[PDB]
């Protein structure tokens, strides 16, 4: 019974891909789906606003005027990102 | 093209409306009144049923030899030589497959025999490993 | 295609089966190696 | 092994598959062309002056099968250098993750040089190429008149 | 089009829940799984249903600052409200009346956990550095620990006699009721492993595990087993973020053990597999850090709660 | 009649040396089967003796092809179509025997010819065609056994898939139980420590009494 069996199957129709440009998504799919990246030579130069991605924002407000002036005043502050602190 | 119970092109070829089998028209008309059933599985059938599938077969090429009185009779003696030649190998052969089944059941059976009992070994050992 | 099949299938079943058996027998004398 | 083909809405064009350099993803490319893959599969990222990529059969460009079941590694070479125009690529996510999409070049990409697995170049219908990069794209250069593959096949 | 393979009886499958004015700092899934309470920044609990219309049927007003974190009570239809008011408030659901608001704590009742076999009885650990038990009906607290350091994440454990308490203060403790009796009891057990803060504290559904999610950018799983290893830290999760906001940033358990949820700073909904240890969906949706995440009593559905005033409300494919 | 008594074959691979294990333990399993026949088609339905009771024709056709002794050619003595010999040259009903033999012969070589003649006139495009039919039936049924492969093949995939979806699981219950077995270990120990509490207030009845 274990006579040739192949692993053509489990790829195929199943892996739903969306659109490389659209911005939003209708389904709760794994990572691997959802995510995984489009594919191709980097380009020479698909984002939001014209010269990068403009993203909606919310806080508490003690948090931007906080670390703005931790930066602002003081020279060095919390990189905006959560990777580190700023400047010197 | 062939009718399934005879194995070359019916020469009044006609299938059974209930079926979809194409079937020989004297063969499958005592068949049916045989048992009273679709030989192919054994389903419930009827004379009528049969449908007069005709389209005029008439393509049978005459061969070389066989194309003379002489050779067509001739060829009928060695055809049904050939016909009996191969039912009675077909009755030996479902006697020695027949007897080859009988014992691939019995070592089946003794299969299933051993397996119930190395099963009540393991069981009994995992049992025991769980004091 | 019942029966060949079958005997195989169960050469593979009492194999699972001893394989099985081994472990438990092995658990058992790690069990036993302990106390 | 040689002379794979691709007819498009555009145009028909041939490509050999480079045997040495690239065995991997040259069989990749040979056999998906056989078996009816690289069939609709619309160009859906042309950029004029860059490539034609194609091969993804979903049209949305985020990922195409192989042969070997997902991703395969890469051929680099200091001899298989993105030269000109016409030079076959393989399409990667990065380093060692080819999947199917493969572009066609359509100008010297140096800077492609060390990511991007060569296995061939545009035998016959550079014509074709040069039709296919001025094609009409939008701004995520997806042509805006879909470029079908409408038959690919080894010759 | 597309059809696959809609999991639950919800419209969509990806539903946003709007009518909040602040952040939302804590949410919860009825028991019987068609009721929200969430509980916003705005000091106020919307009660969602799950089903047919998702109808916030009932505003619930009555705290004066944040309403930090929300439990329900074990049979559904009493609330448990933890605030930054300094009050603990029980609140019967059908009705829209407070019963009980015990306001004992000296600062921001940070975190809370009801307890789920056993009497009406919850846990609050606040900004004093005190755990205090809080059984329903006397109006005195019925127990009052004290660490020296502000407490961020309480839980009640699944048999009823230990609390555990994570803070500031580099080690989650547990600690055992029975045994205290006393005013300066210390502690019994003392996990370490993360290498700051704790935020969240989940019981797992089988009792022997305790997640906690910590500005370690780390979700740590432990064993809180009796008889463990000298080490009964067990599971490490990557992926998910803690910045500067320091929000309370919850743990949650799929109710099955299966998945493991966090709220995350990078406005991300992380879900992972527990056994492989890894990602199994990064949701994105929510414009605000993520603050804690609930998985629906009986289905795989999920629900985020932000700090971007929305609620997203879906099913998990795969 | 045993329902499905398997074991998943895709997962569980048979190893090499147990063949000769698995085969000895079959052969002592057969050495003390209950009812050991070989001959177990008795059981099998009978396989009746071939119907021609109505026709005496297909009765003697079998006796006879049984033992293959084969039916004589027919008549080639006759056919050599000769007149009566020596002791048949002088009666004349002899020669209205020869008369009967050379004139059959003599139509049958005419009539002969007629359809070879017949068939080179005409037949080419009759064989033509028929030839075309019997390469039609050889790709048809070559049709057939790509499509019988490709959907059998599909079936053994979805066994496959289904092996693999279940193995994954099996595994991993097996190895939970030996950590379940672990586990008892631990528990084992905890009854250590039952015994080791028991001798510790072995103490308090001590000073108890003291």
């Amino acid at each position: 019974l274990v006579l040739r069996g192949n692993e053509a199957k489990s790829l195929g129709e199943v892996r739903k891909l969306q659109d490389a440009g659209a911005r939003k998504v209708m389904y709760n799919l794994p990572v691997e789906d959802m995510h995984a990246p489009v594919l191709g030579p980097a380009h020479p130069y698909l984002k939001n606003h014209f010269v990068g991605h403009v993203e909606d924002a919310h806080m508490h407000p003690i948090h931007f005027e906080q670390q703005y002036h931790n930066f602002h005043a003081l020279g060095f502050g919390e990189a905006p990102s959560g990777i580190g602190v700023v400047g010197k | 093209m062939f009718c399934s119970i005879s194995g070359t092109v019916p020469e009044q070829g006609v299938v059974s409306t209930k079926s979809g089998h194409l079937f020989e028209k004297s063969l499958i008309e005592k068949y049916v009144r045989e048992t009273g059933k679709c030989p192919v599985t054994g389903e419930p059938l009827s004379t009528e049923d049969l449908l007069p599938l005709k389209v005029n077969k008439t393509v049978k090429p005459r061969t070389a030899p066989a194309t003379s009185i002489p050779g067509l009779l001739s060829l009928f003696h060695d055809e049904w030589d050939a016909n009996m030649l191969e039912l009675h190998n077909t009755r030996t052969q479902l006697h020695q497959t027949r007897q080859e089944l009988s014992h691939a059941l019995y070592q089946h059976d003794a299969a299933t025999r051993v397996i119930a009992r190395l099963l009540k070994e393991r069981d009994e050992a995992r049992a025991a490993l769980a004091d | 295609s019942h029966a060949l099949y079958q005997h195989d299938a169960a050469t593979r079943v009492i194999a699972r089966l001893l394989k099985e058996r081994d472990e438990a027998r092995a658990a058992l004398a790690d069990m036993k190696q302990q106390y | 092994a040689p002379l794979v083909q691709i007819d498009t809405s555009m145009g028909s064009f041939t490509v050999e598959l480079y045997y040495k350099h690239a065995p991997r993803t040259c069989k990749n490319f040979e056999e998906l062309a056989k078996k009816g893959y690289y069939d609709g599969t619309i160009f859906h990222r042309i950029i004029r002056d860059f490539m034609c990529q194609g091969g993804d059969p979903t049209g949305t460009g985020r990922g195409g099968e192989s042969i070997y079941g997902g991703k395969f590694e890469d051929e680099i070479t200091r001899d298989l250098k993105h030269t000109g125009a016409g030079i076959l690529s393989m399409a990667n996510s990065g380093p060692n993750t080819n999947g199917s999409q493969f572009f066609v070049t359509l100008a010297p990409t140096p800077w492609l040089d060390g990511k991007h697995t060569i296995f061939g170049r545009v035998t016959s219908g550079m014509a074709v190429i040069k039709r296919l990069g001025n094609v009409q794209t939008d701004n995520l250069d997806r042509p805006v008149t879909e470029v079908k593959v409408i038959r690919a096949r080894p010759v | 089009k597309e059809g696959i393979t809609r999991t639950s009886n919800l419209s969509a499958p990806i539903i946003q829940l709007s009518g909040h004015a602040g952040e939302v700092f804590s949410m919860r899934f009825s028991p019987d799984g068609q009721c929200i309470a969430s509980g916003s920044f705005d000091k106020t609990i919307f009660l969602w249903r799950t089903y047919d219309e998702n109808e916030n049927y009932n505003v619930i007003a009555g705290h004066r600052n944040a309403v930090l974190e929300v439990h329900w009570f074990t049979d559904g239809e009493a609330l448990l409200s933890c605030s930054a008011d300094k009050t603990a408030r029980c609140w019967d659901a059908e009705t829209g009346a407070p019963i009980k608001k015990m306001g004992e704590h000296t600062a921001v009742v940070n975190s809370c956990c009801p307890l789920r076999r056993g009497a009406k009885v919850f846990v609050t650990g606040a900004d004093d550095s005190t755990v205090k038990v809080w059984d329903m009906r006397v109006k005195k607290s019925v127990h009052t620990l004290r660490s020296e350091f502000p407490v961020c994440a309480v839980a009640f454990a699944d048999a009823g006699d230990q609390v555990y308490s994570g803070g500031v203060d580099n080690a989650i403790k547990v600690w055992d009721l029975r045994r205290g009796g006393g005013a300066d009891v210390e502690p019994s057990m003392l996990l370490k492993g993360h290498s700051d803060s704790v935020t969240g504290l989940r019981v797992s559904p089988d009792g022997g595990h305790l997640l906690s999610n910590a500005m370690d950018n780390t979700l740590r799983e432990w064993d809180v087993r009796p008889y463990a290893p000298p080490n009964r830290c067990t599971k490490v999760f990557t992926g998910h973020m803690h910045n500067f906001e320091k929000n309370l940033l919850r743990c949650d358990y799929a109710a099955d053990g299966s998945k493991v949820a966090c709220g995350s700073a990078d406005r991300m909904v992380y879900i992972w597999d527990t056994s492989t240890r890894k990602l199994l969906y990064k949701l994105p949706g929510h414009s605000g850090s993520v603050n804690e995440v609930v998985f629906h009593s009986k289905e795989p559905i999920v629900a985020s709660a932000s700090s971007d005033k929305t609620i997203f409300l879906g099913e998990l494919t795969q | 009649n045993e329902h499905l008594v398997d074991a998943l074959p895709y997962v569980d691979s048979v190893p090499p040396e147990l063949k000769p294990h698995v085969e000895a333990l079959i052969e002592e399993e057969k050495r003390r089967s209950t009812k050991l026949p070989s001959d177990y088609l008795r059981e099998m339905p009978s396989v009746r003796a071939p119907k021609f009771d109505d026709h005496p024709v297909l009765k003697t056709e079998y006796e006879r092809v049984r033992n293959k002794e084969p039916m004589a050619p027919l008549d080639s003595v006759r056919y050599r179509l000769e007149p009566p010999p020596q002791a048949r040259r002088g009666d004349v009903g002899a020669w209205k025997s020869s008369l009967d033999n050379a004139a059959a012969q003599l139509e049958h070589q005419h009539l002969r010819i007629l359809n070879q003649e017949l068939l080179l006139k005409y037949g080419d495009k009759a064989w033509r065609a028929q030839v075309a039919l019997d390469e039609a039936a050889v790709r048809g049924l070559e049709a057939q056994l790509a499509a019988l492969r490709k959907e059998t093949d599909g079936l053994n995939r979805e066994r496959k898939l289904q092996q693999h979806a279940a193995g994954s699981e099996l595994s991993k219950l097996e190895r939970q139980y030996l950590s379940q077995v672990r586990k008892n270990a631990d528990i084992e120990r905890a009854c250590d420590r039952l015994e080791d509490a028991v001798a510790a207030m072995e103490a308090e009845l001590d000073t108890h009494i003291r």
